[PDB]
């Protein structure tokens, strides 16, 4: 088979960058009994501009690379910023069962993304205790994911009744963090963010600075459109997508139309030749000349 | 006085982004069951299942309806008998909004967005799925006056709005028809112009499964077997 | 049926090569490039016999 | 568990909204009567007298 000749890139021509002041050391976090969500559109993503900011003494991933996260364009990312204990930082994680995995916000077995924690010495420390986040203790189902609780009810336990009925065996699911400088470093606050994405399941929208080459056709090289990286040649293609129509696919289920984010034109795709190699011979002992067959 | 009328293969829609042409592709989404009743109206408030069809030749989407939590129009404190008025003036021949009485007032909101400013048959589907609220429709003219068109006609998505709220019930701001959604899987035929010419259920005939399972539009005389008991 | 059995996950992340290799980095890789090796393999072997 | 009759009703270290479905090996009971101002000092991580 014939190889490649050379590479080609293709990036949407987007210059906002993400703002993560927010996301990352700001003045206010939200709580885990309602954790804040956040959306992050049409910028750069980068990772490597976030080590100057804030400190990080938590940098894990589940399904995706930490060292490929300017390789791939992501589509409608997810921010969750809240704040808990230090001693629950294990707590969030895909399957893995807890207080807070369990009765707050808990995360689908499927998640595809990355889980970022730093540790809060004084910024949401109080001498006489933090009240003001709230951590659910108590709830009669367990949660879907991603789901938020409002209700203030007191929990019912029991046959005696709650919920604006205090007495027996009514308890209050949300207790206080209480956060103390002069605790434990296990008990101090701690910032967690969760980076949750989709990928090419919709036009690409958050992508890496890396810049686009000059477009080449009729020479078959490795292509990268969006995000999306194969073999084969570049060709004009006389079909015509709808104006909501990206990709194409055919009964093999394979790419071979994608429209180019740049010129928001069409480009055919199809494999390099390809084929067998056979060669004959009349025999060693009479002779050593051959022939060769190429078949396709 | 709500009235009854059965559907005539009407409903269906491009599932995704993909484009295929001559290809008999199927897929499983939210569609609309052939031949169901639909109620016809001639300002009720209808609740919203999992999927609405809406026809006919304003909307509004919210839980309480009463600014006290976030409602899709297309915090407000909607009025007894809320409504649009156009006047025809006398001083001159123009028709006027000269009386809005939508709502009272709007305290708090999250998202607002205004597009340009701006005999027939319009057709409109709406559905919410992991926050999204996707609107596909088709503006196609016709002549006629009861019982919707025999015949197929494919609506192009129009715009996704990623807002993610409850949805419930809905108001609309005259004949118009509503059907609901049901999970469904169809054998959705493709042509050279990649286009839905055609499509046939699963679920509802056993000639239909039959088709669903062979996989094409014409059925051999013989035996078949299609599914299990 | 021989060329419909590639698009099945086999219990990996996705049924394409150029996905797998692009996301994951060499040492998680294996985990379902031996996942989607099995499936093809079984498949072949099915078709061969046949 | 819904007897409501006992003053101090409290399981620490499980759940106790769910004890009669649970299966265990011996079980050890100690009962004594103690003042008003000593409750609250039987209890796991309590000191006094
Ligand atoms: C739909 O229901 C109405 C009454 O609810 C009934 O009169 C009508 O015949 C039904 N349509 C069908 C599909 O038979
Ligand atoms: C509207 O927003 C303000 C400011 O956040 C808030 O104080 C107020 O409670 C909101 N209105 C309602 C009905 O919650
Ligand atoms: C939406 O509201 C209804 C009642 O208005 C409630 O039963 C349902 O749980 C709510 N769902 C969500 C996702 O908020
Ligand atoms: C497919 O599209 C071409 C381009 O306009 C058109 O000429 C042809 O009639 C179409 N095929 C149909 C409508 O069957």
């Amino acid at each position: 088979r014939v190889q490649p000749t050379e590479s080609i890139v293709r990036f949407p021509n987007i210059t906002n960058l993400c703002p993560f002041g927010e996301v990352f050391n700001a003045t206010r976090f939200a709580s885990v009994y309602a954790w804040n969500r956040k959306r992050i559109s049409n910028c750069v993503a980068d990772y490597s501009v976030l080590y100057n900011s804030a400190s990080f003494s938590t940098f894990k991933c589940y399904g995706v690379s930490p060292t490929k996260l300017n390789d791939l364009c992501f589509t409608n990312v997810y921010a969750d910023s809240f704040v808990i204990r230090g001693d629950e930082v294990r707590q969030i994680a895909p399957g893995q069962t807890g207080n807070i995995a369990d009765y707050n916000y808990k995360l689908p077995d499927d998640f595809t993304g990355c889980v970022i924690a730093w540790n809060s010495n004084n910024l949401d420390s109080k001498v006489g205790g933090n009240y003001n986040y709230l951590y659910r203790l108590f709830r009669k189902s367990n949660l879907k994911p991603f789901e938020r609780d409002i209700s203030t009810e007191i929990y019912q336990a029991g046959s005696t009744p709650c919920n604006g009925v205090k007495g027996f065996n009514c308890y209050f699911p949300l207790q206080s963090y209480g956060f103390q400088p002069t605790y434990g470093v296990g008990y101090q606050p701690y910032r967690v963010v969760v980076l949750s994405f989709e990928l090419l399941h919709a036009p690409a929208t958050v992508c890496g600075p890396k810049k686009s080459t000059n477009l080449v056709k009729n020479k078959c090289v490795n292509f990268n459109f969006n995000g999306l990286t194969g073999t084969g040649v570049l060709t004009e293609s006389n079909k015509k997508f709808l104006p909501f129509q990206q990709f194409g696919r055919d009964i093999a289920d394979t790419t071979d139309a994608v429209r180019d984010p740049q010129t928001l034109e069409i480009l055919d795709i199809t494999p390099c030749s390809f084929g067998g190699v056979s060669v004959i011979t009349p025999g060693t002992n009479t002779s050593n000349q051959v022939a060769v067959l190429y078949q396709g | 006085p709500p009235a009854y009328t059965n559907s005539f293969t009407r409903g269906v829609y491009y599932p995704d982004k993909v484009f295929r042409s001559s290809v008999l592709h199927s897929t499983q989404d939210l569609f609309l069951p052939f031949f169901s009743n639909v109620t016809w109206f001639h300002n009720p408030v209808l609740p919203f299942n999992d999927g609405v069809y809406f026809a006919s030749t304003g909307w509004i989407f919210g839980t309480t309806l009463d600014s006290k939590t976030q409602s899709l129009l297309i915090e407000f404190q909607f009025c007894n008998d809320p409504f649009l008025g156009v006047y025809y003036h006398k001083n001159n021949k123009s028709w006027m909004e000269s009386e809005f009485r939508v709502y009272s007032s709007a305290n708090n909101c999250t998202f607002e967005y205004v597009s340009q400013p701006f005999k027939n048959l319009r057709e409109f589907v709406f559905k919410n799925i992991d926050g999204y609220f996707k609107i596909y429709s088709k503006h196609t003219p016709i002549n006629l006056v009861r019982g919707l068109p025999q015949g197929f006609s494919a609506l192009e998505p129009l715009v996704d709005l990623p807002i993610g709220i409850n949805i419930t019930r809905f108001q609309t701001l005259a004949a118009y028809y509503v059907g609901y959604l049901q999970p469904r899987t169809f054998l959705l035929k493709y042509n050279e112009n990649g286009t839905i010419t055609d499509a046939v259920d699963c679920a509802l005939d056993p000639l239909s499964e039959t088709k669903c399972t062979l996989k094409s539009f014409t059925v051999e005389k013989g035996i078949y077997q299609t599914s299990n008991f | 049926t021989l060329v419909k059995q590639l698009s099945s996950n086999f219990g990996a992340i996705s049924s394409v090569l150029n996905d797998i290799l692009s996301r994951l980095d060499p040492p998680e890789a294996e985990v379902q490039i031996d996942r989607l090796i099995t499936g093809r393999l079984q498949s072949l072997q099915t078709y061969v016999t046949q």
